[PDB]
RNA sequence: CUUGACUGCGAGACAGACACGUCGAGCAGGUACGAAAGUAGGUCUUAGUGAUCCGGUGGUUCUGUAUGGAAGGGCCAUCG
RNA sequence: AGCCUGCUUGUGUAGGAUAGGUGGGAGGCUUUGAAGCGUGGACGCCAGUUCGCGUGGAGCCAUCCUUGAAAUACCACCCUGGCAUGCUUGAGGUUCUAACUCUGGUCCGUAAUCCGGAUCGAGGACAGUGUAUGGUGGGCAGUUUGACUGGGGCGGUCUCC
RNA sequence: AUUAAAAACACAGCACUCUGCAAACACGAAAGUGGACGUAUAGGGUGUGACGCCUGCCCGGUGCCGGAAGGUUAAUUGAUG
RNA sequence: AAUGGGUCAGCGACUUAUAUUCAGUGGCAAGCUUAACCGUAUAGGGUAGGCGUAGCGAAAGCGAGUCUUAAUAGGGCGUUUAGUCGCUGGGUAUAGACCCGAAACCGGGCGAUCUAUCCAUGAGCAGGUUGAAGGUUAGGUAACACUGACUGGAGGACCGAACCCACUCCCGUUGAAAAGGUAGGGGAUGACUUGUGGAUCGGAGUGAAAGGCUAAUCAAGCUCGGAGAUAGCUGGUUCUC
RNA sequence: GAGUCGGCAAACAGACUUUGAUCCGGAGAUCUCUGAAUGGGGGAACCCACCUAGGAUAACCUAGGUAUCUUGUACUGAAUCCAUAGGUGCAAGAGGCGAACCAGGGGAACUGAAACAUCUAAGUACCCUGAGGAAAAGAAAUCAACCGAGAUUCCCUUAG
């Protein structure tokens, strides 16, 4: 489903207030894309569907640290 | 934000910290072994290996001395 | 000649379901005219209009979320 | 479009010759300020000015010498016509490959037209998706569409004198 | 279906218009699937309705298609007061 | 000659909670009263809180006064003898709020055994006509055009049974039948009819299109919930003086 | 401690019990097929299997196993060299049902406003996912005004 595999960001819900203040149920989707991340210590790519906030977290913490606790949680890659 | 490891870039240096775009660090330099993100965890390991930068980077331009002599022969029969 | 087309009110009535509305002697403060009694709170009279809630503007003694201020609110005057 | 360097170029009335000025500054004498005419390089609100003076180690602009609203030589500070470039940024075009995409080939998981992985190819920072935003939008939706009235519809009338 | 069998709908034929393929288009929050294991002589939509003779005028409105690039104009910028 | 009731016997409509106001009736009285809770528990405790003993002002504030005001003037409101807590009635508020009664809206399922389309796999169409294209043959032309004879056996062809349909009349209308029967009628080798299995479903299907059909239901199925929707409407509301 | 062989269902047979039945409680034994249903299918209560061990004379029978997933581990190993995916075997655990209570995800409309859009109804009803006997929350980056109080939950007030 549309959850980031790094952050767990799924879709959330809210409203669509008009100028006459009609509220309508919409939904807020994460900016999740597919990205291949190079791991040196495995000599391959892993391809995980992450948000852009997850991309920034990979940039800050390293792919090895995030890929360590993806599998403690028990994700695919 | 990255330490370079090659001197033949068009806006690169030997080992100077340059701050670049995120895609250029992310998608090209780091998966090809030519840069590494400048982290504050192993910086005292870099200064005890500075004499490793001379040998391969001198040998690389020294191997192209006799490498370009076989490419311009024009002996390829199409 | 000139600003009484004043300010604070207001005894008492008229009208009237209510919200509204109508008239007003007198008192205080300041003024017009008039030599002076006095007249003057618009126009001979009755139409010429629009509630509240929102906003805007000028004051203010009031408030002002720990305190000193502000913000916002309140009252008074006013506009859409 | 932002910033800097030597800051060189300032040609009106009148001033031989120059006005954007501020202070040490009254004489410039470091080959004077190499000089009378002048070779070539530039430009001129045009015959105003810089350097190889044609040769050479040489007194010309006379620092009120006039004149002009402030005078030139000395020496520091900036900007203006702006010379050049990088330290940058913002919009286009082209190109590259490395993100990304492929409802392309070939291997492999595998006895699989799925799906992954590897590789080749092709496109390519476009496409596409997230979020924000203008536009369109009866495709769909929730509603509204007044009263009086010799029945209703039409016309007329709604407040005030 | 159970008061209307028709002049109604359909139809071959016709014309307009869309669509270069991961097609236009449809159903699907999506994946996918139909179109189609088809490929412009194909496929969707629309109107007309065999055949014969024909199918006139108007581009103002509205739509659709193309065109400069001038005004307007949104988020976002954040000068200045 | 408006409605309603065949009749009888049962049932069937002003409730309850919590806040409050007024009356009546009690207890205490410048005071009254407790709520949770504690309690060997309808006691006793617990006075937090509520109302009253003071009002005026929008407020700061000031107070038997206060506000307005330039005003010790006017004017507004207030000021010597009672309130509070029960209990029982009459009202009111919020609750389905005296009872019954819509059409409808929304949410979750259930249905394509009827039907509309489609998919797969099977099978039905007695009998009689008509005689297309092709061929063969004789003619006939440079081969071609073109004529006869024989053959052939086409077709959303024709007449007609089964089958499928449903145009007309009459009957039937409390039917034999919630859509039929009897006489006649249309198609009947196809854009046919049909069995069996499967697919599509409720702002959603399918539709040679009629708002047709989707289980005798259709301009938005059925069922269960929101739900005792809502009804300024209709009907009803029970002993006595 | 004297009757009994359950009930509608009273009788009747053949019987059982003082050497102690029936009856009552505790622990076992058996426990067919279905159903999460789990060997594979399936139209629930049916159909067809495989492997191991033992017994059975051209027919079988007994007792065990044989689902998927997750986690852990062992062995094995593709493209591809190394090792990764993948695959086989073991161990442990799960799944389903239940009126409510609880924490979350998604979430109406009638209704009221005497119409109706903001608003209400209402984060209600409904659907979904987890957990427990309760859950949730909880030990101050909390409130108070210069005084102080100290986690959370629940109740009465402040107060309509």
């Amino acid at each position: 489903s549309r959850v980031c595999q790094v952050t767990g960001k799924g879709p959330v819900t809210g409203n669509n207030i008009s100028h006459a203040h009609n509220k309508t149920r919409r939904r807020f989707l994460p900016n999740l894309q597919h990205h291949r991340f190079w791991v040196e210590s495995e000599k391959r790519f892993v391809r995980l569907r992450v948000s852009a906030k997850g991309m920034r977290i990979i940039d800050k913490r390293g792919i090895e640290a995030v890929l360590a606790d993806l599998r403690a949680r028990g994700e695919k890659f | 934000e990255v330490i370079l490891l090659e001197k033949v870039a068009n806006l690169g240096n030997l080992g100077d910290k340059v701050n670049i775009k995120g895609g250029y660090a992310r998608n090209f330099l780091l998966p090809q072994g030519k840069a590494t993100v400048a982290t504050a965890e192993n910086v005292a390991a870099f200064e005890a290996r500075r004499a490793e930068l001379e040998k391969a980077a001198a040998e690389k331009k020294a191997a192209a001395e006799a490498r370009a002599a076989q490419l311009s022969e024009l002996v390829v029969t199409l």
